[PDB]
């Protein structure tokens, strides 16, 4: 996720909601960083066991993909800073980050 | 010298150009393209038109890219292969233009055609401003505007300001350097001067007029005042009239109410307006309630 | 009968062609303004 | 390149509640003037 | 509830610790040295978040 | 010497090129690939050239690949095989292009044609920017464009400020020095000056020509406020008129009204502007003002 | 001696060179081939073209083998079985190359022609770039390009950069050297030189003719702004004017309008522009400025 | 680049520049200064009579 001044942060939990432009954002208005926009008259979202995202809507034989939740790992996980409301900054004692998408 | 400083001359003038363009090279302080569409879009356009086709419906997240208006002016008997100077703006949600460069971009005029080309390095100040730049020789020019100069036997010298003193002085200073009926004043605004036809004899005409020197006569009394920044200005035809003043937390250095005596000489008007001590914020009002009494012999106008 | 010729409700041609704007003349504007009603 | 550092925490705060906006069951009033919506969508 | 406007911002700076002495009143500020190179009055810098 | 530092020739011109390419050899400060599908395709597609075809729909996350635009300057009358400078910049999520190698990459026209091939190491400044640098005889030329010059019995100097006087000048100049009729002046930038027919003769008259010496004339007076970087510039030929002035904090060093005597030359302006004690920032205010009411007897330009 | 160091020959230039190669022997600092698919499947292409099948669909993770872009520049005249130098650089997720070989590897022109073959030990300095590395006589040319070298009895010397007084002078100085009607300017950038017929004289002429001496004329005044890196340099052409300057936090050591006098020579202007007491930064901003307005009597280039 | 109307709905000018803002002081209004070139002219009656 993307802190206000600029840095980006990492988080553990999953409770998401959509503010009013459509993009998702955790509770606490915070975006997450892979930007997922859900737009309006969305009958159904699926979030599968793979990163992808699909929304369905009114008539449409197959869901439409609206991106994909890549997600980070670390080197060492135990070296993590972390600033309050549950969220982790980078720092010097884990390693550098690789994204990779789930089940990679 | 002088009359250059004063007039312009018909049909020699500036336009406007426009346009749309792309910055690259920024240290991630471009658009967040998930709210800016028309960024990723125009990237496309100019990707498949390179020759490489996106898919589309993908995941597109830039950083380094920020989409900008170009904005240039069109100089006078521009002529095709010459340069400009272009002034570059952000336009959506991009934080700075800091070390960018300008992509191939067409500026147009108002009839929607291209008159130059723009590409180059932005030069950004580096508080400052970040999402404004400048590029210097940053355009070259395409078309050329036809015009109709060296056509007739008349030219007309238009003044900046309008005076029929002022029109008058520079008709006389004119007829007493290139002959008796070399010019003629129009209006407050215009001044009619006879050329041969031809044209390096009108330009010969121009260069010697362009470079005479005539006295500026005495302009009308005005007092500007700018409440948006709070600056007040009196040239120097300001003058007042004898009169009494009141204005909160102000007092004689005597009670409240401060005499004002007449004032020929600017000199005298700032004496005797600073004897009230007052800032330029109460000066504003004295000065507006004094123009509406009559004091003020001056024309105020609020800029 | 559907055979008689009858004229239609909307006479006329139904449709209408543009018309070249003026040569713009020499002066050293770019802005050049068709005649404004 | 220390293991970790030494931080300690200070508790815990509710930051958010949300609603659950699923569709309900349905209830046979047998009044006539009583509408249901069937889907997403409110009344104004 | 859609009438909620923006009216300010607040200005947080931050201090080391080391540089900061208490006055009478109760009141941390800078010391000379501190003050000398930071500059009379800090800067708002955005890393703070409360 | 002068003249060539005041106009170009017709026809001796700079072009822009444009191309995409990509930067390899970085040290992990990529494009995270996962959101700028173009690099992972045009990676593919170059593989796919080479001679190795990547299986579709496969995972592919690289880390030391960037893709660029790279930008250039067509030189006038530049032939194959000959060298210029090229410019690299980031287009998607790079962190640095420090120690990169820009592959083989077409850079095309306007016309979508390719003129030039570049190909070489960037250098990086190494606060500095980054995302962006330049390679040093990185793209070789391979197309030329055709040309008239040596055709005909006339060229065209294209001043690069217009003025009558100027014109006048440099006209008066070439006629002094390359004989009667050599020159004419045709407009406040353009000078026509009629050479030999051929190739080499016209190489002879405008090496002549281009280090001649003229004196440039007085130009206009002018005020330059640059807002964004807040600068103020005022050229030689700025006067002032005397008048007050008045704003916020300013007082006399005596109330808040403050005098500015009349000014000839530039450091009478210089020393009476500076006994106000204003910092540019509230100069530019007070410029503006004085200005709009009459004691700036100069051409406020907001750049 | 000199001419050498402004021209070039017409038909003797350089060409670019790419291919793919895969670098083995590195300490766990390899590609993460999980990520990266080619690299698993260039290597068993390379396992089946030596006798080893692999069979498909199998696990297969490595650490000591890193996919890199091999880059070189076919010399000119370049003969079969000569050496070339090489650059290497990784192309997805490794970590280092610092001990790594390179295997065989074909490096391919534009027209995807084998021209050289690549192969050694790569040399990284071991901050320092870890990712990119560079190979001394690491291929060997197998393919020779056609010329037309000696036909003819004229060849094309291009100037580095254009201008007319340096062609006529380096023309002069061919025709005082060579005899009477030796050389001929044709424009800007190239000079024809009249050669007899033949290569060995052709290779006399070229001999005698680039170890000549010619002056440099003075060339344009210039002021280039690196805005990247910082840096701002000024040629001895420059000039200045009579003018003042206001920037933020700048002062006289007085307000904060400094006066800048008229400048004839290069040391004038450094001492003119050092008594404003500014960091290249604001320089920068003051420079553009002033180039707006007209004392800098220079070209600007925002490189 | 914006035209500017009269009363009778008609361009008679072209404004476009850079904007100076004073910099309390106001910051949603600003002057420029040869902003805008005029494109149309208005007849008169000026010289005919006595």
């Amino acid at each position: 996720v993307m802190l206000p001044d600029g840095t980006s942060a990492y988080t553990r939990d999953g409770s998401f909601q959509v503010d009013q432009n459509g993009q998702l954002v955790t509770a606490g208005g915070f975006q997450v960083q892979p930007a997922i926009t859900i737009p309006a008259n969305a009958l159904s979202i699926t979030i599968g066991r793979d990163g992808v995202v699909s929304v369905t809507q009114q008539g449409q034989a197959a869901p439409v993909q609206v991106g994909q939740l890549n997600l980070t790992t670390f080197m060492n996980d135990t070296g993590l800073e972390s600033i309050g409301e549950n969220l982790y900054i980078e720092t010097q004692s884990s390693g550098a980050p690789n994204e990779s998408t789930p089940g990679l | 010298e002088r009359i250059r400083d004063l007039t312009s001359v018909q049909g020699v003038r500036e336009n406007s150009l426009i346009g749309y363009g792309l910055v690259v090279g920024l240290d991630g302080t471009g658009d967040q393209t998930t709210q800016t569409p028309f960024t990723t879009q125009t990237l496309n356009n100019m990707l498949s038109q390179l020759g490489i086709t996106v898919p589309t419906g993908t995941n597109m997240q830039l950083k380094n890219v920020a989409a900008v208006m170009v904005t240039a002016s069109y100089p006078p008997f521009a002529r095709q292969g010459q340069t400009i100077d272009v002034v570059v703006s952000s336009m959506g949600n991009a934080k700075s233009l800091r070390g960018g460069t300008l992509l191939m971009t067409p500026l147009k005029g108002v009839d929607s055609q291209v008159y130059a080309l723009a590409q180059g390095n932005i030069l950004v100040g580096g508080v400052n401003q970040l999402n404004g730049g400048r590029i210097t020789n940053g355009a070259i020019i395409e078309r050329e505007l036809p015009t109709q100069f060296g056509a007739g036997n008349t030219i007309n010298l238009q003044l900046n300001d309008e005076d029929f003193t002022m029109a008058q002085q520079i008709t006389d200073a004119i007829n007493r350097a290139r002959g008796y009926g070399s010019a003629t004043a129009l209006d407050a605004r215009t001044v009619q001067v006879r050329v041969p036809s031809g044209n390096s004899s009108q330009v010969r005409f121009l260069a010697d007029i362009q470079n005479m020197e005539v006295n500026v006569t005495p302009q009308d009394a005005k007092v500007v005042i700018n409440s948006r920044t709070g600056s007040v200005v009196m040239n120097r035809e300001v003058t007042l009239d004898s009169c009494a003043v009141a204005q909160g937390n102000l007092s004689v250095t005597g009670g409240s109410l401060q005499s004002v005596r007449s004032s020929a000489n600017l000199n005298s008007v700032v004496r005797a307006l600073n004897a009230l001590g007052a800032t330029p914020m109460d000066l504003m009002s004295i000065l507006q309630s004094m123009q509406s009494a009559g004091c003020l012999r001056a024309k105020l106008e609020i800029i | 009968c559907a055979w008689i010729p009858a004229k239609p409700l909307v006479q006329g041609a139904t449709t209408a062609q543009p018309i070249p704007g003026p040569v713009p003349v020499a002066n050293g504007s770019i802005f050049q303004s068709a005649q404004p009603i | 390149t220390l293991p970790s550092g030494l931080q300690i925490g200070t508790g815990v705060r509710p930051v958010a509640t949300e609603r659950l906006h699923s569709q309900g069951n349905l209830s046979q009033t047998n009044n006539s003037k009583d509408v249901a919506i069937k889907g997403q969508g409110f009344f104004q | 509830p859609n009438t909620v406007a923006p009216v300010g911002r607040l200005k947080l700076v931050k201090a080391e610790g080391n540089e900061v002495q208490r006055s009478d009143d109760g009141l941390f500020r800078l010391t000379a040295e501190a003050q000398a190179e930071r500059g009379a009055v800090l800067a708002a810098d955005p890393s703070i978040r409360i």
